């Protein structure tokens, strides 16, 4: 198994640039990897305080006590024990999918490929992160590993649901990164002038007015509108 | 029968009824004629009459045949193995 | 006196008559955990009652609150109670709410009998006169102090008891002064409970090698803080070892022979279970005599090892695998090259027990292993109870360590002892480098506010271990005059401190007239007096009287009032 | 079912010890229950003879059932006398017999292993010979008898087998193998002889 | 095979257990008012052994 | 660090029945004389009206908690479907009004009722549990 | 021969400094402020403690490291925002 | 029968001898003392209590099934059960069985949490001031649990009756033109077109050219059984015929849940025959106490009932003419205290009848214009599991009577082995308003309403945006057992009494229809209803 750590060009991700510009790896090499994690520096104050307080505890000797206490509490496993457990699981269990699990995996692979197709059609450019049959086998392998760690001879739908969640959190997240313009500007101007600052309009009405309408999501980023009633109501948040 | 009467959702309705009546049948056997001997007792031979035990789970106070046992947690007794067999099997006393 | 030395057999026979019934378990032994001497005494009692098939219950109690709660929970059928390691310094009938009229049966005929007998068994000398003299339910296993050194107190107590003009009032105040001067005295220890129970066994005739070994362990538990007591009791153990060892000496070793021996047992730290270098380095006495805490101490140690001609590679080798040439010349080498550094007191005679082919072990090492197992074996008023629960649980680990079939637990205890001594050394060098000990004209305070592994010191035994380290270091410094020391350790989870008022002691091996008079720990009365007024959420429940748990915010005013308190 | 799987057709070694503990042994009492000519509770047991128990005289050898001798030896109230076969001279004689006749076992008592273990554990100080040598000879006898068994389990036919002089614990530990291999070699034979 | 049941022997054994349990209870009541407890302990443990033998026999059957 | 010792509990747009003054009455912060009487005038206010408005705000808070819209905890996209284990971006759903906020509001209401002796408000709080 | 330890310290001050550094790095800045720049404060404090041959990092040795790190961050910013950044960070270098 | 006091020490030997040796029950000191007290009180000289202890332990092992019998609750419970079994056999008691011990009313806040484990299990789930606040996962699973219950109902009825399978919506993706049978929750997408929501996903449906079963109300939020051909050209499901899931008989659900003991069933069956003459009177809806005419009519009704008081007198919701809300005024408008005055006036017209208000449980059901529910909704259909009328407004009414219960709007009655559910809501109006049209008399509409409610299996098969529901208190609305008797109170539907799938549905209607104070009478023993119109 290959666990490879890389770095996008320019060091930082630079989400202003296209997702294909940050990653210099070819599609062929990127297709082998089952899960392609793209982590980012959130620069969130509440998370930064937590990270700082954790790192300081690491430095000021507090780790040698806290980790030992957690391990003896039973919420952790020492390296010498996890290594033996991993060897035992690998030499004892090789789970195979149940038919209900296989139906879920197929119906999810179709959804994933449809989403990739619509993203490619919208962007009119092949996605840098590929989704192929090798990724269906990747989800199969993740499901079987999740079942294996429990020594379950057959992989239920719980493992399929968790494997699907893991794939969505890693490779779909990597592939979903996004950077016409005249239509976006027209939509923003017309809804700013028509829909007042303090009121709300329903989305079916905006559809009648008319697309994918990513302009509404962009405005939601700018905190000028807000979809509240389960997406059925578009409310001008006050900007 | 000397440990606990229990997840029961693993059993079908027929199996649950079978177990429920089977416990009653066992109790009937333990009361018909073989009441002097404890038919549900342990099948290990009674090697030593006197044993020492350690209280695992606190159970306050439990009345024995003559005196009483104060099952204080992490307190060690030295009593006859006869009158603590059920508690040991249930999971309140540990040693031997 | 209540029960002298010569009449322990009377107490044992009374216990047998009252509660040796196979029908039920009418005997309950209350043992104070965090006390090796009480642990060995209770092991002796357990073995003795196992021989006579007397059903009994052994309860480890940590504090006085637990004792009161258990006694309240105690059933009325139990007609024999043993308190091991505590109860001799407090008004037990008052503390437990005991009135003799509700426990008396068959009053008639100059005799009295009671439905429950409490036998207190401890070594702390401030005997409560209402226990040793004015109560029949409470029966104290005296060691001969009361019948010889409490005549004046006996007369003073009895005169006031019987008497309920000017001469009468003056004499009452004179007698009451005798009682008062008896109190306001620090709590010391004169004897070992293990030796007392071994004396009882000698009276009954149940002595054997295992009981003698438990006696040796209990006595050696006193050598760190009460070396005068250990030196007093050592000749008796030396005689007993000679008496019990079989005449078939110089025989071949067989997988069954158990040998108690009196051989040179140097006063190092786990010498046989660790390297020679680590035995010197982590020894309390060597640290005091060389000041290894500073940087120059390690250089002094290396220079000493070079002087003896022991290579550092050989010195750091594990004691089992040390070359037989060096290991067989330790006595000669130590004779030649120890008086130079002032470590002549390192050479000593101790007891070493070998069980067949399992290798030697000395009582000094065994008690360190037992202590380690007691210490680290496994919103605010609840987590503390969890700590008490774990502390009670560790008592059974230390108890099972005594059995010869659980050597795999004694080895774990040895490893824990080495780790704890390492942690104690690290915290000691951290305290002595930052100069945390604030010198005063009353008591040298020292508060642990922050650092590593500070959760080790919420245990009273580990805090006393660190305090003994510091006190040994200070005792060998001539400039530093003798003065009580205070240690505190903040518990972050409970936001409470653990103040442990200690006592100073003279340098080990220094025998003088003032050394003969023991030093008395006056912190108990000071703590109780300060807590009685000025409510500060102080928890005075430890059998070790000079240890309290105080709130984080209330610590400083408490220490201020203690400074204003001239009791100690 | 009522009887666990590991107790189906064999005896657990605890049950073998239980069976052995019912055999009489000779003891030297440390008490005296013999009522004088000039109260007291008598044993009056129901599964053995109480006559030798109500008439114990200190240091006068009697014979009591083993599980009672052990009960008294729990205190210091008796002293179990080792059987004559449990001495170094007799053990050496039996070892010589085993080394001299490689086709048949020696005539050791059926409970020799169980009795040796029980006496070594509970009566370790009642042997006229050093126990560190009795253990070393018991182990030697066990090793020789194990060598002879492994070379006779090479004769597991389908008709019968004569394990003469074999002990009880050895038979008990060999039962699930011998009695389940001979069953299969018998089923094969009867299947062949279906004509 | 299931061996034939010894009705008479088991009837006598159960009668003996009942009578001995009653005797032990009566002696205990008398003691509930020398201090020789070895005979009583031996009675109790002997009865326990007999009960175990009958227990195992019945459960095997 | 300094944290404000007082919380806030405002009855928005309270109306004075005499001078027609529209003010936001705050109960946890304002002085007692500034809540039982108006500001521009000095006429008193009904205890029943204050308790009624406090109860109305409490029920409004409860209803707003119950009818809130869930949203993903990672991409913050509002939940649109009715049966969904988690967001399609592998993020657990979370409410726009956290439960702890409503718990704090309820504790504030209980404290105000116990201090000012609002009987009907205490009855409401008891009726909740 | 020296290895200072960070026992006595105010982790709150270092955490606040790191949070402020990241907040001002993301907006109106280009110097990357990762967790490495949080550990740089501790390493520089340990070096300063080494200079005094001390075996424990004092509060001065931590304030000096914080000042060094924030100064190196600020002086690399554009002159337009340098005054504002210095004013914002002045509250951590109080005393010098 | 001779009283005596016996101390625990002497009873201890025999007690243990039986409880512990025979069956394996550990007796504590306090429990031993309580058992000694019981034996001393109900027998003298404490000799022949062996059968009593044997009965105690056998009942304990048959029902309670645990250890440590000395808990003061297990002993009391087993003694009581012995008392009732001795009573039905016809000591401590030898009287007749009373239905009061078997009659209870369950509020919406005191039912058993029953969440269905999706594969096959109906699990049981069972803390401060804000301990009633539902968690977020409760809102997440509120519709999932309902879907699982409906899916189990379909898997039990449809396949064994009709045998097309149910394909989850996620399975329709790659298939191009195949025929599928979907069970999904009908709803409107944010894009404005109808769709079905399933735990596996959702799909838009082309409702044109659909032939629906005319005997049902179809509204958004109701779970339907559509059938059609999927098309991948636009990802739409061209539905052809859509119908509500088939209902289930109650007895069928009971063996699946398996909830009753045999003795309790026998006693309940016995009192079913013994208690033949019990009458339940269900008053009309909208008892507007503010109205003087309704107040006078209620006086005549109460006078008529005073001659022969019934077992239960159920009062329906909206006790006041106008919704209660915070009113800014200096008069006695005071919508809170005016409610108190109305209930005090009711106390005057209700305490006047001594024969009534005695031996008659008086259950009150809130409505759309009641306190604590109309504060925010202003008389609209707000949160459905309405909390009972606050006790602060029931001082005089509760003081006048001795057995008055203030219960939730969807309350449950446990009078006998049968269950009775009372629900006050204008279901017909909402159903008619939100019924969706298909592009493709009065009794028929009532049958449609009852069939829709029972086939859905939910009291309110509506979306969360149309009838907000407390997330944890949703099982109080689910008709998983399909109770035998349901009081589907209404104000916009004609009075009716219909039976369907073993369930009796009765709607008393408005209190005043034209000029008569209508009310309903129910006889549980005969399962027969009759209306009693009284002229003003
Ligand atoms: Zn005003
Ligand atoms: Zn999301």
């Amino acid at each position: 198994s290959v666990l490879a750590a890389a770095n996008p060009i320019y060091g930082r991700y630079d989400d202003l640039k296209s997702p294909g510009d940050n990653i210099d790896f070819q599609t062929t090499i990127l297709s082998r990897f089952d899960m392609i994690f793209i982590v980012k520096d959130d620069h969130n104050e509440e998370r930064d305080i937590s990270i700082a307080n954790h790192v300081i505890n690491i430095h000021t000797g507090n780790a040698n006590a806290m980790q030992n206490q957690q391990e003896e509490n039973g919420s952790e496993i020492s390296i010498e024990k996890m290594k033996r457990y991993i060897t035992y699981c690998r030499l004892k269990c090789a789970p195979r999918l149940s038919p209900q699990a296989a139906e879920k995996l197929s119906s999810n692979f179709v959804t994933i490929r449809k989403q990739l197709l619509i993203n490619e059609l919208e962007s009119t450019e092949r996605s840098s992160i590929p989704i192929t049959i090798r990724q269906l086998e990747a989800i199969i392998r993740i499901t079987e590993s999740l079942a294996k760690l429990e020594l379950s001879p057959i992989a239920q739908e719980r493992h399929v649901d968790e494997a699907i969640r893991l794939f969505q959190a890693s490779t779909m997240d990597a592939a979903s990164q996004d950077p016409s313009l005249s239509e976006i500007r027209r939509f923003e101007q017309e809804l700013k002038r028509r829909l007042p600052i303090g009121w709300s309009t329903s989305y079916q009405t905006l559809r009648r007015e008319f697309a994918l309408d990513k302009a509404l999501y962009a405005l939601e980023k700018h905190e000028t509108i807000q979809l509240r009633h389960q997406g059925q109501n578009i409310y001008r948040s006050g900007v | 029968n000397g440990l606990d009467l229990m997840d029961t959702n693993n059993l079908s309705h027929q199996e649950q009824e079978y177990l429920k009546e089977y416990c009653d049948l066992i109790t009937d056997l333990k009361s018909g004629d073989l009441v002097d001997i404890d038919l549900s007792g342990s099948l290990v031979p009674p090697s030593d009459v006197f044993i020492d035990v350690r209280v695992l789970k606190d159970a306050g106070e439990i009345q024995t045949e003559y005196g009483v046992f104060n099952l204080i947690k992490d307190s060690q007794f030295f009593v006859r193995q006869s009158d603590v067999e059920r508690l040991i099997q249930q999971g309140y006393l540990q040693k031997i | 006196m209540y029960y002298g030395i010569s009449q322990f057999s009377e107490a044992y026979n009374k216990i047998l008559r009252n509660s040796s019934s196979h029908s039920s378990c009418q005997l309950v032994i209350f043992v104070s955990c965090l006390n090796i001497d009480a642990l060995c005494a209770t092991k002796m009692l357990s073995l003795l009652f196992k021989k006579q098939l007397v059903q009994s219950q052994i309860v480890p109690i940590f504090g006085y609150s637990e004792l009161r709660r258990h006694y309240s929970q105690l059933d009325d059928n139990i007609n024999s109670l043993l308190l091991v390691g505590f109860g001799g310094v407090i008004d037990l009938e008052a503390f437990l709410e005991i009135d003799p009229q509700e426990y008396v049966i068959d009053t008639d005929s100059g005799e009295q009998s009671f439905r429950r007998d409490i036998y207190v068994l401890d070594a702390h000398r401030p005997w409560n006169l209402d226990n040793i003299f004015g109560s029949q339910i409470i029966q104290c296993f005296d060691d001969g102090t009361v019948d010889d050194t409490l005549g004046e107190q006996k007369e003073a107590y009895y005169k006031l008891l019987e008497l309920d003009r000017k001469q009468r009032k003056k004499q009452i105040h004179e007698y009451e002064g005798v009682l008062e001067e008896y109190y306001s005295q620090g709590t010391t220890v004169v004897n070992s409970i293990s030796a007392q129970i071994y004396s009882l066994l000698s009276a009954i005739g149940e002595t054997n090698l295992s009981n003698l070994w438990l006696n040796i362990l209990g006595t050696t538990s006193l050598d760190i803080a009460y070396a005068q007591v250990y030196n007093r009791l050592y000749p008796l153990l030396q005689d007993e070892v000679k008496r019990l060892t079989p005449s078939s000496r110089n025989s071949v070793k067989t997988p069954d022979t158990l040998t108690l021996n009196i051989q040179p047992d140097y006063y190092l730290f786990l010498l046989r279970h660790s390297s020679l270098y680590d035995s010197f380095y982590y020894s309390n006495y060597v640290n005091a005599k060389l000041s290894l805490w500073n940087e120059n101490g390690k250089k002094r140690l290396h220079k000493m090892f070079a002087r003896m001609g022991i290579p550092l590679s050989t010195a750091q080798e594990t004691w089992l695998y040390m070359d037989h040439s060096i290991k067989r010349e330790l006595g000669i080498i130590f004779d030649k090259n120890l008086d130079r550094y002032g470590l002549q007191d390192i050479i000593r005679d101790g007891f070493v027990r070998t069980l067949g082919y399992r290798g030697s072990i000395s009582a000094s090492e065994f008690v360190e292993a037992l202590t380690a197992l007691l210490e680290v074996g496994n919103n605010s008023a609840q987590k503390l109870t969890n700590l008490r629960k774990r502390w009670v649980s560790n008592f059974w680990l230390s108890w099972d360590a005594l059995d010869d079939r659980k050597v795999e637990l004694l080895n774990r205890g040895i490893q824990l002892a080495q780790d704890l001594q390492r942690a104690i050394f690290n915290t000691g060098v951290a305290i002595l480098e930052k100069k945390l000990i604030k010198h005063l004209r009353i008591y040298r305070l020292c508060v642990l506010q922050d650092g590593p592994d500070l959760d080790l010191y919420r245990n009273p035994l580990t805090l006393l271990r660190l305090g003994n380290w510091l006190i040994e270091c200070c005792a060998e410094s001539e400039d530093k005059q003798l003065l009580p020391m205070v240690l505190a350790s903040i518990d972050e989870n409970t936001d409470t401190y653990l103040v442990a008022g200690l006592t100073p002691r003279y340098p080990r091996g220094l025998d003088t007239i003032h050394t003969k008079k023991p030093i008395l720990n006056n912190f108990s009365m000071a703590f109780q007096q300060i807590t009685a007024e000025t409510d500060a959420k102080v928890r005075i429940d430890n059998f070790e009287s000079s240890i309290i748990e105080i709130r984080r915010e209330d610590l400083s005013p408490f220490l201020e009032k203690l400074t204003l308190s001239g009791l100690l | 079912m009522s009887l666990p799987a590991h107790l189906q057709q064999t005896f657990s070694p605890e049950e073998i010890q239980f069976i052995v503990e019912n055999e009489p042994i000779k003891i030297f009492p440390r008490i005296t229950t013999r009522q004088k000519i000039r109260n007291h509770t008598r044993w009056q047991l129901i599964t053995t003879d109480d006559k030798a128990l109500n008439n114990m005289v200190a240091m006068r050898s009697t014979e009591v059932v083993l599980w009672i001798a052990l009960l008294l030896k729990q205190q210091s109230k008796c002293s179990i006398v080792a059987p004559q076969w449990l001495t170094t001279k007799e053990l050496d004689r039996k070892i010589q017999y085993e080394k001299t006749h490689p086709d048949r076992f020696s005539e050791l008592p059926w409970n020799w292993l169980v009795l040796a273990r029980i006496l070594f554990n509970k009566a370790k100080d009642d042997f006229h010979d050093p126990i560190h040598e009795l253990r070393g000879k018991i182990q030697d006898l066990r090793e020789i008898r194990q060598i002879k068994v492994l070379k006779g389990l090479k004769y597991l036919n389908e008709s019968h087998l004569q394990l003469d002089n074999l002990s009880l614990l050895e038979i008990n530990e060999l039962r699930p193998f011998i009695t389940e291999i001979m069953d299969k070699l018998r089923e094969i034979h009867t299947a062949s002889l279906t004509a | 095979e299931l061996l034939p049941y010894p009705h008479q022997l088991m009837k006598r054994l159960l009668n003996r257990i009942s009578m001995q349990s009653q005797l032990i209870e009566n002696i205990s009541m008398g003691f509930l008012d020398n201090e020789s407890k070895l005979p009583l302990l031996c009675m109790e443990t002997e009865l326990e052994r007999l009960k175990f033998v009958i227990r195992s026999y019945i459960r095997c059957r | 660090e300094f944290k404000d010792p007082s919380l806030s509990l405002v009855v928005p747009d309270f109306l004075c029945e005499y001078c027609f003054f529209i003010s936001d009455i705050d109960f946890c912060k304002a002085a007692p004389e500034s809540i039982f009487s108006c500001v521009r005038c000095h006429k008193a206010f009904n205890q029943v009206l204050l308790q009624e408005h406090l109860i109305q705000k409490l029920r409004s808070d409860i209803e707003s908690y119950l009818i809130q819209d869930l949203r993903c905890s990672r991409c913050h996209k509002v939940k649109r479907d009715y049966m969904s284990a988690h967001c399609p971006c592998a993020g657990a759903w979370e409410g726009t009004l956290p439960r702890e906020s409503i718990v704090q509001k309820l504790n504030v209401f209980k404290q105000v009722a116990k201090y000012y002796g609002f009987d009907i408000l205490l009855s409401c709080i008891a009726d909740l549990t | 021969k020296i290895y200072p330890k960070l026992h006595q310290m105010d982790m709150d001050k270092v955490s606040r400094v790191y949070a402020d550094l990241r907040r001002e790095s993301i907006s109106t800045g280009s110097f990357p402020i990762t967790v490495r720049h949080l550990e740089s404060i501790l390493r520089i404090a340990e070096s300063f403690a080494k200079m005094r041959l001390s075996e424990f990092v004092s509060s001065y040795d931590l304030d000096r490291a914080i000042k060094v790190v924030v100064d190196s961050f600020v002086d690399a910013q554009k002159v337009s925002v340098r005054r504002q950044l210095r004013r914002s960070f002045a509250i951590y270098t109080l005393g010098h | 029968v001779l009283p005596v006091k016996i101390q625990p020490p002497l009873l201890r030997p025999l007690a243990y001898r039986v409880l512990s040796r025979k069956y394996g029950l550990s007796i504590k000191s306090d429990g031993l003392s309580a058992l000694a007290e019981f034996v001393g009180t109900n027998i003298g000289a404490n000799w022949r209590q062996g059968p009593a202890t044997i009965k105690f332990l056998e009942q304990f092992a048959a029902v309670w099934k645990q250890q440590e019998r000395g808990l003061f609750i297990d002993q009391s419970g087993v003694k009581e059960v012995i008392q009732e079994m001795k009573e039905r056999e016809k000591p401590e008691s030898s009287k007749a069985l009373d239905w009061r011990d078997y009659f209870k009313v369950i509020n919406a806040s005191q039912q058993q949490r029953f969440s269905y484990n999706p594969h096959k299990m109906q699990f049981i789930f069972v803390g401060g001031i804000a301990g009633f606040l539902p968690d977020i996962e409760d809102k997440v699973q509120m519709f999932l649990t309902r879907y699982y219950l409906t899916n189990d109902r379909v898997m039990r009825n449809e396949n064994f009756q009709n045998s097309m399978s149910i394909t989850p919506i996620k399975n329709l993706l790659g298939r191009d033109a195949q025929n599928f049978l979907l069970l999904g929750l009908l709803n409107k997408n944010f894009k404005g077109n109808w769709s079905l929501e399933d735990p596996s996903g959702s799909v838009e449906i082309d409702i044109s050219q659909t032939i629906p079963t005319q005997g049902h109300y179809y509204v958004p939020g109701c779970m339907v059984l559509v059938e059609g051909i999927y098309y991948s050209v636009g990802n739409k499901f061209h539905v052809t015929s859509m119908t509500l899931p088939p209902g289930e008989r109650r007895e069928i659900t009971l063996e699946t849940i398996g909830n009753l003991d045999k003795d309790l069933k026998i006693r309940l069956h016995l009192l079913e025959k013994e208690l033949t003459d019990h009458k339940f009177v269900i008053l009309g809806a909208n008892l507007f106490l503010d109205d003087l005419k309704i107040m006078t009519a209620l006086s005549k009704i109460l006078q008529k009932l005073n001659d022969d008081p019934p077992t239960l007198l159920i009062w329906q919701g909206s006790f006041t003419s106008v919704p209660v809300f915070a009113s800014m005024s200096s008069r006695n408008i005071s919508s809170s205290t005016q409610f108190k005055n109305n209930f005090d006036a009711l106390a005057t017209l209700l305490s006047r009848f001594d024969n009534l208000t005695e031996n008659t449980t008086m259950i009150f059901i809130p409505g759309p214009n009641d306190l604590w529910g109309s504060m925010v909704s202003l008389g609209a259909s707000g949160t459905l599991p309405q909390d009972p009328i606050p006790s602060a407004f029931t001082k005089k009414i509760n003081k006048v009577c001795k057995n008055v219960v203030w219960s939730s709007n969807p309350t449950r009655i446990a009078y006998l082995s049968q269950e009775i559910v009372i629900f006050r809501d204008d279901l017909s109006g909402r159903f008619k308003r939100h019924r969706l049209e298909f592009p493709f008399q009065k009794v028929q509409e009532t049958r449609k309403l009852v069939k829709t409610i029972l086939d859905q299996g939910h009291l309110s098969p509506f979306l969360d945006s149309l009838r907000p529901i407390s997330w944890d208190l949703d099982h109080t609305l689910t008709l998983c057992p399909i109770p035998s008797t349901m009081v589907l109170c209404d104000t916009t539907s004609a009075q009716f009494d219909l039976t369907y799938n073993g369930c009796k549905v009765i709607n008393p209607g408005s209190f005043i229809h034209n000029r008569r104070a209508r009310y309903m009478e129910y006889v549980p023993s005969s399962k027969k209803t009759i209306q009693e119109e009284i002229y003003i």
